[PDB]
RNA sequence: UUUGGUUGAUUCCGUCAACGGACGAGAUCCAAGCUGCCCAGUAGGUGCCGGGAUUGUCCACACAGGACAGCAUCCUUCUUUAGGCCCCUUCUCUGCGGGAUUCCUUGCUUUUCGCGCAAGGUGAGAUUUUGGGCAACAGCAGGUCUGUGAUGCUCCUCAAUGUUCUGGGCGACACGCGCACUACAAUGUCAGUGAGAACAAGAGUCGACGCUCCCGCUUGAUCAAAAGAGCGGGGAAACCACGGAAUCACGUAGACCCACUUGGGACCGAGUAUUGCAAUUAUUGGUCGCGCAACGAGGAAUGUCUCGUAGGCGCAGCUCAUCAAACUGUGCCGAUUACGUCCCUG
């Protein structure tokens, strides 16, 4: 658990991206490198009556929103690992690298 | 010295049960810690019972079994134990033992209840909006 | 001194507003958004809201 | 080895058989251990006729606003009513049930069509024999302190010998005579 | 009901018109040959236009069929 | 002969015994030593304020100090939030739905005080309590008794 | 309904006179030979129980069936 | 509130 | 499984009160007005009742005990909390009202608030609901 | 773009003064039920090695005590909120994929053919697989000027229909109507013991140097509930959490026994604690009384529903400083009847 580096996004494909590429980033290097961790996925639903002034027909409207996130252990130095993780994020990814 | 082991694993509704037969000195049955024979519904003692008095239990001789159970409810937990065992037998024989054997406790399996060896894929449907539950809809006044 | 009073207290229903219209009637507080129904379902595509089911 | 089974590990399936040749059919009379099946009975148009006889009975049982699902709880009131049969008859209890139900039902009716007599198919024979077994003890134990587990034994015992003191006999007679005088 | 639409149908005949050739009566066969000339986004329609092309072709080893014209 | 034994499968232990026989003999065993203190709390209180009526059974005291044993017994290092979830029931509200109310955690306390007095349990430090090694005896020493009888 | 509540005389001693003669024996049935309470009812049964008079069939929290011995 |  | 005694009364009388021979001790005190269940229950405990006796032999002497228990309740150890009148508005007293004297004190609430004019007392004055109903 | 068969289908086959095309249906999209790769110090298991507890030649077998497993086998079982190590990925997590196609038999099918139906078989699943979401062209003087810094004409505009403050009302009862909740009891009410779900949620982006939100363990306690207080955890697959929900079960040798009764809880009296700047027209929760309020299954009339469904039972979210008999979702027990027709309404 050396290394800790978290990332969650709102599109799968960009997530998938970052991490398939993170792994070559490793992998040019010799990290011990723990696999990729997929944490449940997480949806915000919103339910809303349809109209904007209460007539007719009782009709709803649910909304919904998924977030994806992954989890990757890293064992190396630091100044070394902050030479994989310099590498470019797509957007609407975002990184975070802890710790414990 | 040696070790023989299986695993298997049964659902009902979304209880999910997990059985493991080993080899051991004399044969027991234990469900959730509790042995077979001091679950209280007697009914429900009755159909998990049935997993080895179809087949009899000359070929329960010295095996163990222990099985954990968790989600959905009282009775639903009982129908997924009992095809845990069932499949945790026929797994078993399957291996360590020769395939004349196997499928001579099948057909005894599959003649008296299809569910001992097939899950049954029925679950809760979903409640829509301008309905009581899945199907009942509002009352109308005129 | 008399001139607010009641407003400057910041309790209630009266004291929310609507992030984009500043109403006060209808509001949506999951998730601390603060958007009324009406606007909400205008801009939920933007916000990130997509309808599957 | 394996023994045949036995229902609540006291009565035998074996030596039984109907004496009206057009249900035949239609009774169920596999062995099994307990009136709990749990299975998909209703899919298919004539799928309901494999239900174990006892199972049909235990079916029947919960019905009102109160009991409705209370499966566990009609199997035990079952269970009861076998020795109270047992007791009153000298007789294997799902030989006294396969009777009754055989005697229970009208084999003609009247229909709309002015009301014009008509024929009585077995699975309507059946059906029906259950469902006024069951109507007839429910109304009889309520406000009444004779409790459904010996109500339902002497109307199903009743029924069996036939007698006009029961309520499926008795109604299944004023069907038959309607429809005979209204064709 | 269980009736096969026009689009279905017409990609059928397309299929065996030109590709009579390594074609049989086995539909897990003739499904993987579909899927490799094939580039419909369903999976739904080409179970099933792989599943006309097989009832083509055993009417084609019975007698001619009009639309063929191999 | 029912308490004949089979081959093997010598002793006992509590998860094996019915759970009931067990509560009963524990609870006569408890008051016909009479070391157990019962405070003057125990004959106008309810066990919690969704019940209705005080309960019925002269014994009742020391009948749930020795259900507090078992499920300390088989969940070590539980609370009085937890054995609160553990004895709970519905509430009749009036003409209103139902709802669920859980045990007052007043007796609990009361209840894992004269089991501490009879040091037949300890709490773990920063946790709720656990059972002691006089006590996993006790239990035990039960439960075989029973499997004899 | 003039159920009685307390066992007298004349139903104390046709408990063992005239109850362990029939081959059908119940609380309800019980209390309504013997003009008394359901809950005497019970009582008394698992008195003649005890006693040897009688045997118990079918046993429950709720529900008891008792037969004549012999 | 008084409903009769 | 005693034997009737031959001596077991109906209506047993009791606080101006005809309490019925059958039923059990404390739903036999359940019809003397300000007894209650949950209250008859600790007055049979208190008073070295069983609770299992049905009134069937209730002697003078076990009557007399009885009474004397609900009369002064705060001698035999109950809780101020577990009592009628907690503080008594007027008296400034805590006691427990029973037997045909609640009914006096109601009458007496009713009074007070009209003479106070109080919006409780009006509306009780014209029938109506006293509560937000 | 009709007629003849068929289909939920203007879905197909055939015929044809029509031929070629566009929408809608179908497909696509989401969620379930079966499986493949990749996965672990936030999910889980398997051996041993320690440590802790109980342990029988017979004999005894509940106060009345019964029916249902283990015994040719290598050695009795449980726990580790006194725990060290070794092996793993069936169960859980999920981003892309496979898998169902009337596929295979039998019989029916306009004179053949064609389009297809019914029963069975393979199967996790066998007929739009099961639920949803989307949904054309024409309209209605349907609703909304009480959502907006959407808006035209037209009203008020400084002792105002602008704005703010104080106090009331929106809730007032002889009554009538729609929709819910609770019951009218024994298939029950009350009191104990047992095993046991999923969907979810939780704190600053203005105020006290620290916090605000959601919870756990103790103490309060030499004496009710309701609470003050200490000690901590969680940014949430790590905390609450081994998520001890309610129906449910119990050979509990429990209490009641057919009565407006221990059924039902309306109405009313008295004492307390909390939220709030403020509780009277009772905010709310808890305690003891009142139960002599109807109500014993409901006329004419009338609503919803075809398989994990109806009905029954609870939980979470939302509204929310405090209040859910509501709505939006979630799971738990779990049936009777039909597999039809055009009689009524369309
Ligand atoms: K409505
Ligand atoms: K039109
Ligand atoms: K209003
Ligand atoms: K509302
Ligand atoms: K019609
Ligand atoms: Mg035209
Ligand atoms: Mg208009
Ligand atoms: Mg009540
Ligand atoms: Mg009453
Ligand atoms: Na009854
Ligand atoms: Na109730
Ligand atoms: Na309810
Ligand atoms: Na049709
Ligand atoms: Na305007």
């Amino acid at each position: 658990q050396r290394v800790l580096v978290k990332m969650t996004s709102r599109n799968a494909k960009a997530v998938e991206r970052v991490v398939a590429e993170l792994l070559e980033h490793a992998r040019t290097e010799k990290v011990e490198v723990r696999g990729p961790v997929r944490l449940p996925t997480r949806r915000l639903r919103i339910t809303t009556r349809k109209t904007p002034c209460g007539n007719g027909t009782n009709t709803w409207d649910t909304f919904e929103m998924k977030i994806y996130k992954r989890l990757v252990d890293l064992r190396a130095s630091t100044e070394l690992v902050k030479k994989i993780t310099s590498f470019q994020i797509e957007a609407g990814v975002d990184v975070s690298i802890t710790i414990p | 010295h040696t070790l023989k082991q299986v695993q298997t694993f049964g659902k009902k509704k979304t209880a999910i049960a997990v059985a493991t037969v080993t080899k051991a000195p004399q044969c027991n049955i234990r469900i959730n810690g509790v042995p077979i024979s001091q679950i209280l519904p007697e009914t429900l003692r009755a159909k998990i019972m049935e997993a080895v008095k179809v087949v009899g239990a000359r070929y329960f001789s010295r095996l163990r079994v222990d099985v954990r159970v968790r989600g959905s409810g009282q009775v639903a937990q009982a129908y997924a134990v009992r095809q845990a065992i069932a499949k945790g037998i026929i797994a078993y024989y399957q291996k360590y033992h020769n395939e004349i054997e196997k499928a001579a406790l099948k057909d005894k399996y599959l003649e008296y209840d299809k569910f001992l060896l097939i899950a049954d894929p029925r679950r809760c449907e979903p409640k829509k909006w301008g309905r009581h539950s899945a199907r009942t809809r509002f009352t109308k006044s005129y | 001194h008399q001139w607010r009073s009641r407003q400057k207290i910041g309790m209630g229903k009266g004291s929310r507003h609507c992030v984009i219209c500043s109403n006060q009637k209808a509001l949506i507080r999951k998730y601390e958004l603060n958007v009324c129904r009406q606007c909400f379902r205008e801009n939920a595509e933007n916000i990130g809201f997509v309808k599957l089911r | 080895s394996a023994k045949a089974p036995k229902l609540f590990n006291k009565w035998s399936y074996e030596n039984l058989q109907t004496t009206e040749i057009a249900l035949n059919d239609y009774i169920t009379r596999t062995p099994t251990y307990v009136p709990h099946s749990a299975g998909r009975w209703q899919k298919k148009r004539f799928r309901k006729a494999r239900i174990p006889i006892v199972e049909r009975l235990t079916n029947g049982l919960m019905f009102k606003g109160r009991g409705n699902g209370k499966k566990l709880q009609a199997v035990r009131l079952v269970r009861h009513t076998l020795e109270i049969i047992h007791l009153l008859t000298d007789q294997n209890p799902i030989q006294v049930v396969i009777d009754a139900v055989s005697k229970g039902a009208p084999r003609e009716d009247s229909t709309r069509v002015r009301r014009q007599a008509v024929d009585v198919s077995p699975m309507r024979r059946v059906n029906e024999a259950i469902y006024l077994m069951c109507k007839g003890a429910r109304e009889a134990a309520f406000r009444n302190l004779k409790t459904l587990p010996e109500c339902l034994a002497d109307e199903i015992v009743n029924a069996s010998k036939g007698s006009s003191n029961s309520y499926a006999i008795k109604k299944k007679d004023e069907v038959e005579r309607v429809a005979k005088a209204n064709r | 009901g269980k009736i096969r639409t026009k689009t279905v149908k017409r990609a059928s005949k397309q299929i065996v018109e030109k590709y009579f050739s390594k074609l049989n009566k086995d539909f897990y066969q003739n499904k993987r040959i579909v899927m490799d000339v094939t580039i419909a986004r369903s999976k739904k329609l080409k179970n099933k236009i792989a599943g006309y092309a097989t009832h083509i072709m055993k009417r084609l080893a019975r007698g001619p069929v009009r639309g063929i014209s191999l | 002969s029912k308490i004949r034994r089979i081959g093997k499968k010598k002793g006992a232990t509590l998860r094996d015994v019915h759970p009931w026989r067990w509560v009963k003999i524990c609870s006569q065993h408890f008051k016909q030593e009479g070391k157990m203190m019962v405070p003057n709390c125990a004959e106008i209180v309810k066990t919690s304020h969704g019940r209705e009526r005080a309960p019925q059974n002269p014994d009742w005291y020391y009948i749930r100090c020795a259900a507090v044993l078992r499920a300390v017994y088989l969940r070590p290092g539980v609370g009085y939030g937890g054995l609160s979830k553990r004895f709970s029931s519905k509430k009749n509200r009036g003409s209103r739905p139902e709802i669920t109310t859980r045990a007052s955690k007043g007796l609990l306390h009361w209840c894992c005080k004269s089991l501490t007095k009879l040091e037949l349990l300890e709490k773990c430090k920063g946790a709720g309590h656990r059972v002691t090694k006089l006590g996993r005896k006790v239990a035990d020493t039960i439960a075989f008794k029973i499997a004899l009888r | 309904l003039q159920n009685a509540v307390m066992f007298d005389k004349e139903t104390m001693d046709k408990l063992m006179k005239e109850v362990p003669k029939y081959k059908v024996i119940t609380p309800s049935i019980i209390s309504d030979r013997l003009k008394i309470s359901v809950a005497l009812a019970g009582k008394g049964l698992q008195h003649l129980c005890r006693q040897g008079l009688i045997r118990l069939v079918s046993c429950s929290s709720k529900f008891r069936v008792y037969t004549r011995a012999a | 509130h008084t409903c009769t | 499984l005693t034997l009737q005694s031959e001596s077991f009364q109906h209506i047993v009388r009791l606080l101006n009160t005809n309490v019925e021979g059958k039923r059990k001790v404390p739903f036999a005190l359940r019809m003397v007005k300000g007894i209650g269940i949950r209250f008859a229950y600790m007055v049979c405990k208190k008073a070295g009742v069983d609770v299992e006796r049905r009134a069937g032999t209730l002697s003078p002497e076990e009557l007399e005990k009885i009474s004397e228990v609900i009369a002064d309740p705060a001698k035999f150890k109950i809780p101020e909390w577990f009592l009628n009148r907690q503080r008594d508005p007027k008296t400034g007293k805590t006691e427990h009202l029973t037997s045909s004297m609640v009914d006096t004190r109601l009458r007496e609430d009713l009074e007070r608030l009209r003479k106070i004019r109080a919006h409780r007392g009006v509306r009780h004055a014209y029938g109506l609901r006293v509560r937000g109903q």
